């Protein structure tokens, strides 16, 4: 299952 | 044995050819089990291994929501990084991300990973402590400040030590007949005269899983590293892999050469010679 | 900074003339990801070719597998034609059942 939180760079 | 789970993301801009493409693939060891492609006619998370098919609609919806959100996040990140490197709006650029967890033979967390690259160069990586970041340059330092404010490392540590290991253990159980089965290589040595003075000995390894293997040639018991032609391990298309190693030997000296094979599917490493 | 593709052309199963097999063209170690890959039969493009989903290695270079069903023979010539931004002209790599 993938990571569910956004990571805007 | 030891097992890992990884997600691989690729976000590619293409100015004048629409919005950036986002693709995500998921692996357990060397087995792909999911894909998501924002360019697909109707983008959805799709199964790519039979053992993932038993997952219910809530699983497929949840994955799709995450990857659709990632598609938008990565388009913003591509804009941001173009800005950080003062690049023109004309060029195509790529962000890649790879993350996941490694388990030991006991099934315990060995370590977590979360690494990102920009145009194929390391950009930012989560340190092995799962608490701090390694930024490659002053541009990656800007991402680092943002990620510190959003508590990203703390969120990743929770995921990597939690849901990542949990779902990996679930997949390993559901796909135990394949994922927990090591297929040893089928090995043989071929001989190809290249002249009257020399011949090529090629040591083959076929049908093995997982992809990790060691193929070496020895001459009178010593490694021929500099004189061995080693091809990259390659997929057969049926889950297994193939590899070969070759040495050019003087005619009549063939029996002084031995091929050595190490693979998880092999109790003990193998020793082969050309059998005329 | 770009990386040119490594190309391997080979069969899934050991090649036996007149026996159905799969012809593979594995492209790897390249960057950026756009790539053109064609499987050729006597210099002619094979129309029904499938490929794997885009993924990459620990060094960030991409890799893809292009494959099709084929029945090898003594007279037919197979190859893989690849083009990438790093190549001035497409690279043709012939299938050698000893490689
Ligand atoms: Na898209
Ligand atoms: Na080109």
């Amino acid at each position: 299952l993938p990571f569910d939180k956004p990571t805007i760079m | 044995g030891s097992h890992s789970m990884r997600y691989f993301y690729t976000a590619m801009s293409r100015p004048g050819r629409g919005e950036p493409r986002f693709i995500a693939v998921g692996y357990v060891d060397d087995t792909q089990f999911v894909r998501f492609d924002s360019d697909a006619a109707s983008p959805r998370t799709e199964p790519r291994a039979p053992w993932i098919e038993q997952e219910g609609p809530e699983y497929w919806d949840r994955n799709t929501q995450i990857f659709k959100t990632n598609t938008q996040t990565y388009r913003e990140s591509l804009r941001n990084l173009r800005g950080y490197y003062n690049q023109s709006e004309a060029g195509s650029h790529i962000i890649q991300r790879m993350y996941g967890c490694d388990l030991g033979p006991d099934g315990r967390l060995l370590r977590g990973h979360d690494q990102s690259a920009y145009d194929g160069k390391d950009y930012i990586a989560l340190n092995e402590d799962l608490s701090s970041w390694t930024a490659a340059d002053t541009a990656a330092q800007i991402t680092q400040r943002k990620w510190e404010a959003a508590r990203v490392a703390e969120q990743l540590r929770a995921y990597l030590e939690g849901l990542c290991v949990e779902w990996l253990r679930r997949y390993l159980e559901n796909g135990k007949e394949t994922l927990q089965r090591a297929d040893p290589p089928k090995t043989h040595v071929t001989h190809h005269p290249v002249s009257d003075h020399e011949a090529t000995l090629r040591c083959w390894a076929l049908g093995f899983y997982p992809a990790e293997i060691t193929l070496t040639w020895q001459r009178d018991g010593e490694d021929q590293t500099q004189d061995t032609e080693l091809v990259e391990t390659r997929p057969a298309g049926d889950r297994t892999f193939q590899k070969w190693a070759a040495v050019v030997v003087p005619s009549g000296e063939e029996q002084r050469y031995t091929c050595h094979v190490q693979h998880e599917g092999l109790p003990k490493p193998l020793t082969l010679r050309w059998e005329p | 900074i770009q990386r040119t593709p490594k190309i391997q052309v080979y069969s899934r199963h050991p090649a036996e003339n007149g026996k159905s097999n799969f012809l593979n063209c594995y492209v790897s170690g390249f960057h950026p990801s756009d790539i053109e890959v064609d499987l050729l039969k006597n210099g002619e493009r094979i129309e029904k070719v499938e490929h794997s989903d885009l993924s990459f290695s620990k060094d960030w270079s991409f890799y893809l597998l292009y494959y099709t069903e084929f029945t090898p023979t003594e007279k037919d010539e197979y190859a893989c034609r690849v083009n990438h931004v790093t190549l001035s002209q497409p690279k043709i790599v012939k299938w050698d059942r000893d490689m």
